[PDB]
């Protein structure tokens, strides 16, 4: 039976509502702009915030979240109409324009555990971690055939009956003419869309402790396919649906369910920030107005809750900004990443600096001394066990590519692990091979490590070599080494205890009202949106209980994030005055007679020390947004290296 | 296994020498070792568990540790106890036992059936666990016995199973001294290869010290 | 309808079973909607013939019907594995097992490890009298669950009682003398235990840097004393509470581990005591003996309240917001006072993590045979109580105060604590300088925050939004 719907009142109302929501030109044209923008950069999926739809038309919003395919096909018809109105040529260039969904899903925000059968055919938001991706396969959507006998060319379309009943006539691939003349397929004239299945598991830190994990199968269709890789924490929005079984004759009543993605997104910490023109204006104002002391303003504003360690904070800012990688014509490579090691007495807030960089930096990976063991730290090679083939698995330092590995308790890490990270800490790559596969994975990361000295506490009366239990090969590739020392000076105690007690009295405005306790318990998280994939920004923090009062402000965390993102892209070029100063500075550093007696070397001075002078000067110039590495930048680099590389041995 | 004549039990109870008859009535096929027999009878009868409020558990189980140099009927004592006791199970510090000290979950070899294979400490919850060759245990076995013998429970966290399940057993163990010969010049603790926490959770420590005594040797040889 | 007890040892993923299906004919496209499905492990044979007739038109094929998956009413669906209760198995005897079938709201009512009583229909699988060896007429049994009861919420009466309990003048003394009343002595020990049971305030600063409010307590002592008994009491007294040793438990670990299943590729995380008691208390008994990776892990489980695991698969940061109540003995067994601080071999970094460390000694004073007599009375009067708080009410009160109130220091309290801290830091530096050894027990900013946490706990027992100078 083949009928057509002459009049579907519901479809008419739905399409009219969706086109009305999209036209948007009277209401500050946000989706008008979004559609012109997807036309511009040659996409065909429009990501629609359901909060905007809920504002403009709440009845559509409920219908769409609750009847996902009917409403989504209506909304994609409306979107194709809108694109054709804006541009008919682009609209005809694509057969289908898809709508992805975004925003706040009230009870439709689930995990693979709470995604139950009361959600079939509803739009849901599921968060989890990718356990297995499949290969990206093409699925034929339109097959073209040529008969050499009769010179005829035919074409046969295949509808997406992934979650609908498929009758066997729907999937017959034509091989013969009606006269039983052999057909031959035109592969370049046929249309294939690519297809991928992933499995999303409940995140290990969100699942109930001690229970086995729950997963959901997810279907990804064209332009959504390579969006996730195993081990990614993603958010998938799609329709939850029951897959058809194979034509049987007996059914057990059981259906495989699946999520048909309409949008996939990563952790929003690692995404390109949105930059309003006012933000770029503010950044330019900041950089131009304060240029000499902008670096110190950013540095002392780094971890405000940590008092002191101003040189450590300058170095950590340099790590957050980085040098510039050299890519020579013959393929030779020089790293622009800064590696920092903190060795110190117990409880001097070095685990806190590691954690701050974890919170702030994009693509920061945590690890502890024995939580990662070789293969878990760099890559791994396993066998697929279902295809028999070698498979590469990214470890911590590959996942931290263009990011930071924050290794804590670095000293308690085994010796083989540190040997393993030697090659990453200098070449920014992991060379891995079993016999069937060999690879050279990119791990362009900066390492921020915290260690404790031998004997637990630093001994003021012993050489830093005898007190840091690491060898010159490992130390030398840590381009800044800071001995964070617990001196029990009473005025220093005044300062620190005041700051600490002042941080233990602050209540967050509004949220806290006098006696509140923060915790929520395993439901309150899914009650509201995740602040990990969620979508006016000042420059300085207003005065508060964090600081008493003075004539020097505190850069806002959000503004600092935007500023550092902008400045990290800069590639300041070393000038000749800087080059001469750095060269002579390094030559002076190497010669020990310049440095006093009773002063030992924390780490050796090698050509790596020269490279790090260059890297630190470049990062400083990035902070000023200079585009040139001037003499002030070189001086700041040299003074940081001078502070770090020498320690006074007492007696 | 249910008693109908309490009358004979009570008549024996009035015998005024029932205690020594009971002590002489355990391990009849072991010659001598009367102190071990008193201790084993006491353990076999047990004390009174009690838990003031619900927060101060004190066991009534009398745990007995026989440490003695080889060939001194320790294993025969454990086998006697296994014969007499109801709900007694036998296990060894080696790998030569049907039941093991530690709980695990797996597919049963003969049943093919996914089973929480609760250990020998909880299979003897209301009875006695007999651990032979106590000093030759794993580290895993050692933490298992320590947990059961301190908390009287076993805590699983294996498959998706997070459970705590009760092991209110009396532990009777046999161990050998360090070097295969008890040295009375040292203390019991530095003779046995057991940590202090494990030893402290035993009420009776029977040092089964072997000496050459012609009369005792002759009586034993006759036996 | 049967009612059986048991322990659940496996719980399948919740899946979708249809209650109503609709089928469509392949040729005429007509549908046969809302066919009712039998509940339980029972299947359905599709009709082998289309209903619609039109004598002028030809007939439809033999087996024309296809499930339309979108027109199907599916419900939640779980299969469980029930084992015979371990206390119910006869002596020399393998346990029996039972398969359970749950439905729609009985799904996820239980987790493996729960002791349950089931009510359900003792039923066989009816999937078509097929799938043919030895056993004939045997069809697999299961219980179709109709009710699940798991064998083991502050009402305004309880809330009013908690308010009037906090409002007591001597609430601190009532709580302190109410914790381990059957343990003789150790009064300051018991006050510290109460403070650990309430905990300080967990704070997240604007910069994202968290500060813990959980209190860690260490008891070093002589083996006679009742410190394992104290740990046992505390794990019965706290809402979330786990008792373990430094080497974990029998078939449980101390910290978490992460493993990937090679077949399903799921990341399985084994729960150790540290992650199981999140939001509660871990009582690590025999703290001194612990495998090295566990020591390195509890370094940052005790301070950052997290466990960072990174395998070749993934990187995780598990939550361990737990107080640590630890007990250990001296390295010589007994304290051996002449050995100063050489009788503890804990590294300074571990001792720094502890808010309060208690050294416990068995003094050999003769009049402490009142302590013997005390034991004899406890064992006399045991089977058969003062003005204090029973265990269940204490648990509820602690949970209530933890969730309702999180105090902060007052300004003058902070001033006093700052000055006292500077004094004791100077004193510790001087004691190190005078003595010919670096002190085994450090006083650090971590101890400043420890005193802040104890003050906040004291204030939280009273439901007071601010901590005075009295509790400082
Ligand atoms: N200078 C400081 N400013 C602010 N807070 C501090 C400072 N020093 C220590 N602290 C506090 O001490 C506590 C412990 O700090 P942290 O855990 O970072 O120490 P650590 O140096 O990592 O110790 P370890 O080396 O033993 O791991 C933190 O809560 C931190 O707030
Ligand atoms: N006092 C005794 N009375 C009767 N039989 C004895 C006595 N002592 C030893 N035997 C006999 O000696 C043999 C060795 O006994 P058993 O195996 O119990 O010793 P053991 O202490 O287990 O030695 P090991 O420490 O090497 O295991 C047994 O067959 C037992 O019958
Ligand atoms: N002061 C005390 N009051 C009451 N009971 C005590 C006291 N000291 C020891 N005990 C008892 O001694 C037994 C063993 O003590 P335990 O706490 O297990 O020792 P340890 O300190 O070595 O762990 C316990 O049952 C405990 O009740
Ligand atoms: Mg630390
Ligand atoms: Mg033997
Ligand atoms: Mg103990
Ligand atoms: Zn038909």
């Amino acid at each position: 039976a083949g009928t057509v719907v002459l009049d579907d009142v519901e479809l008419r109302e739905a399409q009219r509502d969706y086109l009305d929501f999209l036209d948007d030109e009277e209401d500050q044209g946000i989706y008008q702009s979004k559609v012109r923008e997807l036309i511009s950069d040659n996409q065909y999926r429009l990501i629609v915030n359901v909060n905007d739809l809920r504002r403009k038309n709440e009845k559509r919003a409920n219908r769409l979240l609750n009847n996902a395919f009917e409403e989504l096909v209506a909304f994609q018809r409306a979107l194709k109409d809108f694109v054709a109105s804006i541009d008919a040529t682009y609209a005809k260039q694509y057969e289908e324009f898809y709508v992805g969904l975004e925003g706040s899903f009230g009870s439709k925000h689930v995990s693979p555990r709470t995604l139950t059968s009361c959600f079939l055919s509803c739009v849901v938001c599921v968060e989890g971690i990718v356990t297995k991706c499949s290969l990206v396969r093409p699925k034929v959507v339109r097959s073209v055939h040529y008969c050499p006998a009769t010179k005829k060319t035919i074409e046969r379309r295949y509808s997406d009956l992934t979650t609908l009943v498929a009758f066997p006539s729907s999937s017959v691939y034509p091989t013969k003419d009606e006269e039983n003349n052999p057909l031959e397929t035109e592969y370049g004239l046929s249309v294939y869309k690519d297809h991928q299945t992933i499995t999303i598991q409940e995140m290990p830190e969100k699942a109930p402790a001690g229970q086995l994990p729950r997963s959901v199968d997810v279907i990804l269709d064209d332009d959504l396919v390579d969006k996730a890789k195993p081990g990614d924490r993603v958010q998938v929005v799609g329709t939850y649906r029951c897959l058809p079984g194979k034509k049987g004759g007996y059914t057990s009543g059981t259906f495989r369910t699946v999520l048909i993605a309409c949008n996939v997104k990563q952790m929003s910490k690692d995404a390109q920030p949105s930059f309003s023109a006012e933000d770029i204006a503010k950044i330019k104002k900041f950089s131009k107005t304060r240029s000499k002391d902008i670096f110190d303003q950013l540095a002392k504003s780094l971890a405000p809750s940590i008092h002191g360690h101003d040189y450590v904070k300058k170095a950590i800012l340099c790590l957050l900004l980085g040098g510039v990688e050299r890519d020579l014509e013959n393929g030779s490579h020089i790293r622009g990443d800064i590696n920092i090691l903190l060795i110190g007495d117990p409880s001097v807030a070095k685990s806190q600096l590691l954690r701050y960089v974890l919170c702030t930096a994009p693509r920061a990976i945590p690890t502890t001394g024995r939580g990662s063991s070789g293969v878990g730290l760099t890559a791994a090679v396993t066998t697929d066990q279902e295809t028999g083939e070698r498979r590469l698995e990214a470890g911590a330092m590959v996942l931290a590519d263009r990011g930071v590995v924050c290794i804590d308790e670095f000293d308690k890490m085994s010796d083989m692990d540190r040997t393993a990270i030697h090659e990453v800490m200098e070449q920014g790559r992991v060379t891995i091979a079993k016999a069937g596969i060999h690879a050279r994975l990119n791990a362009r990361c900066s390492v921020l490590a915290a260690a404790n000295p031998v004997y637990g506490r630093y001994d003021q009366y012993k050489t830093p070599m005898e007190n840091i239990g690491l060898q010159d090969s490992l130390l030398s590739r840590f381009d800044l080494l800071f001995i964070m020392l617990d001196q029990m000076d009473p005025e220093q105690d005044r300062e620190i205890s005041d700051h600490v007690l002042r941080m233990h009295r602050y209540r967050a405005p509004g949220e806290q009202d006098g006696d509140a306790m923060p915790l929520g318990s395993a439901v309150d998280i899914l009650a509201t949106d995740d602040p990990n994939f969620s979508q006016i920004y000042e420059k300085h923090d207003n005065l508060l209980h964090g600081t008493k009062k003075k004539k020097e402000k505190m850069v806002s965390a959000a503004f600092m994030k935007k500023y550092i993102h902008v400045a990290k892209i800069i590639k300041p070029v070393l000038t000749q005055e800087s080059a001469t100063y750095i060269a002579e500075e390094y030559s002076r550093l190497r010669s020990q007679d310049s440095m006093s007696s009773d002063t030992a070397r924390t780490s050796p001075v090698t050509a790596r020390t020269l490279e790090t002078l260059i890297r630190l000067a470049t990062a400083h110039a990035k902070a000023r947004m200079s585009k040139t590495v001037d003499l002030q930048d070189a001086e700041e680099a040299v003074e940081l290296v001078q502070y770090a590389y020498f320690k006074k041995v007492l007696e | 296994l249910t008693d109908e004549d309490v009358k004979m039990i009570t008549s024996l109870s009035k015998d005024q020498q029932i205690g020594e008859k009971i002590f002489a009535s355990i391990a009849p096929s072991i010659y001598g070792h009367e102190d071990i027999k008193r201790g084993l009878a006491l353990a076999l009868f047990g004390g009174e568990p009690k838990n003031p409020g619900g927060k101060h558990k004190v066991r009534g189980d009398i745990n007995v540790l026989l440490c003695g140099d080889p060939g001194t009927a320790k294993s025969q004592f454990l086998k006697y106890i296994e014969k007499v006791s109801s709900r007694a199970i036998f296990t060894t510090g080696q790998g030569a036992s049907a039941v093991g000290l530690t709980a695990y979950v797996q597919r049963h070899p003969v049943s093919r059936e996914w089973t929480l294979e609760a250990g020998a400490l909880v299979l003897a919850d209301r009875g006695v666990c007999l651990i032979d060759e106590f000093d030759k245990m794993n580290d895993q076995d050692r933490t298992s016995i320590h947990e059961a013998m301190e908390q009287q429970s076993i805590s699983i966290s294996k498959a998706g199973i997070v459970t705590s399940l009760q092991a209110r057993c009396t532990v009777i163990a046999a161990a050998n001294p360090i070097g295969g010969r008890y040295d009375p010049s040292l203390t019991f603790s530095e003779n046995v290869d057991l940590t202090e926490p494990i030893i402290s959770r035993f009420d009776i420590l029977c040092v089964v010290r072997d000496t050459v005594d012609p009369v005792q040797d002759e009586m034993l040889a006759r036996f | 309808l049967v009612k059986i007890p048991g322990i659940i040892i496996a719980a399948s993923a919740v899946r979708a079973k249809a209650t109503r299906i609709s089928i469509q004919c392949r040729s005429c496209r007509n549908t046969l909607t809302n066919i009712a499905m039998r509940p339980g492990l029972e299947g359905y044979a599709l009709p082998r013939k289309c209903n619609t007739d039109q004598a002028g038109r030809p007939k439809c094929p033999l087996d024309p019907y296809f499930i339309m998956p979108d027109k199907c009413k599916c419900v939640d669906f779980q299969t469980l594995k029930l084992q015979e209760l371990p206390d119910a198995v006869p002596h020399g005897e393998m346990p029996r097992h039972m398969q359970l079938y749950c439905d729609r709201y009985l799904c996820d009512k239980v987790v493996p490890g729960n002791r349950v009583t089931i009510m359900g229909i003792y039923s066989i699988k009816k999937f078509g009298l097929t799938t043919s060896r030895v056993g004939v007429g045997i069809r697999s049994s299961y219980i179709r669950v109709l009710g699940i009861q798991v064998d083991t919420a502050v009402s305004p009466q309880e809330e009013e009682e908690f308010r009037r309990l906090a409002a007591l003048p001597n609430v601190y003394e009532v709580i302190s003398k109410s914790i381990a009343p059957s343990i003789f002595g150790g009064t300051d020990m018991k006050k510290a235990i109460a403070c650990l049971l309430f905990g300080g305030s967990r704070k997240r600063l604007p910069d994202g840097l968290t500060r813990r409010g959980d209190i860690n307590l260490l008891m070093l002592g002589d083996p006679g004393t009742a410190k394992s008994q104290l740990l046992k009491f505390v794990e019965k007294c706290s809402p979330i509470g786990v008792y373990t040793s430094g080497k974990g438990s029998s078939a449980a670990g101390l910290t978490a581990s992460v493993m990937r299943d090679p077949s399903s590729r799921n990341f399985i995380m084994e729960g150790g005591a540290m992650v199981l008691a999140d939001g509660g208390v871990v009582c690590i008994d025999e703290f001194d003996k612990m495998r090295e990776d566990d020591r390195v892990a509890i370094h940052e489980a005790m301070e950052q309240q997290t466990i960072s695991i990174a395998k070749a698969g993934i990187t995780t940061t598990l939550n361990s917001r737990c107080s640590v109540l630890a007990a250990a003995n001296s390295v010589f067994g007994r304290w051996d006072e002449t050995k100063g601080e050489d009788n503890i071999d804990f590294m300074p970094t571990i001792l720094s993590r502890f808010d309060m460390i208690f050294i416990v000694k068995d003094e050999h004073n003769e009049e402490r045979d009142v302590m013997l007599a005390k034991h004899v009375i406890t064992l006399h009067v045991s089977a058969l109580v003062e003005g204090e708080i029973d265990l269940a009410k204490l648990k509820k009160f602690i949970a209530y105060c933890r969730v309702k109130c999180g105090p902060r220091l007052s300004a003058e309290a902070a001033e006093k604590l700052k000055n006292r801290y500077i004094i004791m830091r100077s004193g510790a530096r001087q004691h190190e300088r005078d003595s010919d050894r670096r002190s085994s027990i450090p006083i650090t900013v971590r101890q400043l925050e420890a005193i802040v946490r104890i003050a906040e706990a004291l204030s939280k027992m009273k439901l007071q939004p601010f901590a005075t100078e009295a509790d400082v």
